Formats: structure tokens, C-alpha cells, sequence
């Protein structure tokens, strides 16, 4: 039948390449859903943009099925965590290289 | 981004 | 946009996601390209295909610049280096799903 | 494919 999404593993992919690269990993999220974990006030139009480059974030975790990690928003320690299913794009800062995600089944 | 720079 | 090529990240993302859906991971190589140093009597018009899943590969390195490892050909092992920009893809035995890799000025 | 299926 149909196999497992393959986000998660093209999203550790470009990852690990932003950071070869030295640009820095910013992840856009659908706050909008269900499963979603972060100060929606920090949102805007129903998404969030989020840092995830080692040095601005705790305990990152790349899982399949969620994203979790620990940062700060205004100085304030709090856990995060985005359902694969919400992860809309991964991009580097400095020149917006990277990807946006394809739709698939598996999210719906 | 939404979260700071450093998690320091 | 002058910053590292992709595919040797995407090589090894499919790479796990198949290895995970239980499927059998398939390279397609150039022997063309200088630097591929394969048994070439078994390429087939201009390409070699390779099984790099692990019961039939010892000491897979998946690197950035080439592919390297020791599998059996004809019964006898030998040694495979095949340089990154000499792949061409990577799918799945059984269903075919994956990838053919694309150009990037990196690889000429 | 051109290797072998098991390099057992």
C-alpha cells in the first residue's frame, strides 16, 4: 500500500545541509491545527515563524511523527512541539534558500 | 523569528 | 546561490526513508564520470546498478563527495567508490519509488 | 542488481 510520509525525512535533510553551509534553520508552521504546541500569540495569519539553529534552541528533536525542542520567546523558557503535519516550509535566513513541503495523504 | 537567538 | 549541492543529503534521506517503508534501496551510477571505480563489465549501457541495502553491503559510506563500500560481484567481494555527481537515482526494488537526482552546477 | 544480494 501507500508508504510513510517523507517530510520528516527531507526535512532533517535539508537541516543537516542549512547547517553545512553555515546558514541558519527557520521553520514555518500551520498553528492553525490540531496537535499544534506554541505561544499563538507569538503567531500571525494563522502561522509562526520558529529558529531552530543549535545555538537558539534546547533538545531539538527531528521525530516523524512531531518536532520538539525548547527555546525562548522573549527570554520566557518554553517547550514546542509541531505535528509533521503543520510543518508548511524550511528556509535559511540569510537567503531564503531551502524548501517548502509537498502535500501528502498521510497528513490528511 | 518568533523565539530568541539564543537559548543561552 | 553558490553553496553546496543537495543531493548527497537527499541520497541519504531517501536513503532511511526506504530503509524504513521495508523497502530495498537501488543505486543508479554513471560509469561515464571520471573518478567511478566500479566492476564495469556489469554496466549496461552507461549506467550500473547497485543494491546499497544492508545485507548486501559492508561499510556503507554514504558521504558527501562519493559513495563507498564493499559488496559481493560474482561471488567475489570487492571494493566500490563512485563519486557523488556519477549517481543518478535511488528507488526501491519492489515499487520503485524514489528519486532521479537532479543537475547541480556543483557537479558540473 | 549488479552486486549480490548478500554480502554474508
Amino acid at each position: 500500500s501507500q508508504l510513510t510520509p517523507r517530510r520528516p525525512y527531507l526535512l532533517r535533510a535539508f537541516y543537516e545541509w542549512l547547517l553545512d553551509n553555515q546558514l541558519t534553520p527557520h521553520l514555518v508552521v500551520d498553528v492553525t491545527l490540531p496537535g499544534v504546541q506554541v505561544p499563538m500569540e507569538y503567531a500571525r495569519d494563522g502561522q509562526i515563524v520558529l529558529n531552530i539553529a543549535p545555538r537558539a534552541v534546547g533538545n531539538l528533536e527531528l521525530a516523524n511523527d512531531e518536532v520538539r525542542f525548547n527555546a525562548r520567546f522573549g527570554g520566557i523558557p518554553r517547550q514546542v512541539s509541531v505535528p509533521l503535519a503543520a510543518v508548511l516550509a524550511i528556509y535559511a535566513r540569510e537567503n531564503g534558500a531551502g524548501t517548502m513541503f509537498e502535500p501528502e495523504a498521510a497528513y490528511d | 523569528a518568533a523565539n530568541d537567538e539564543n537559548y543561552a
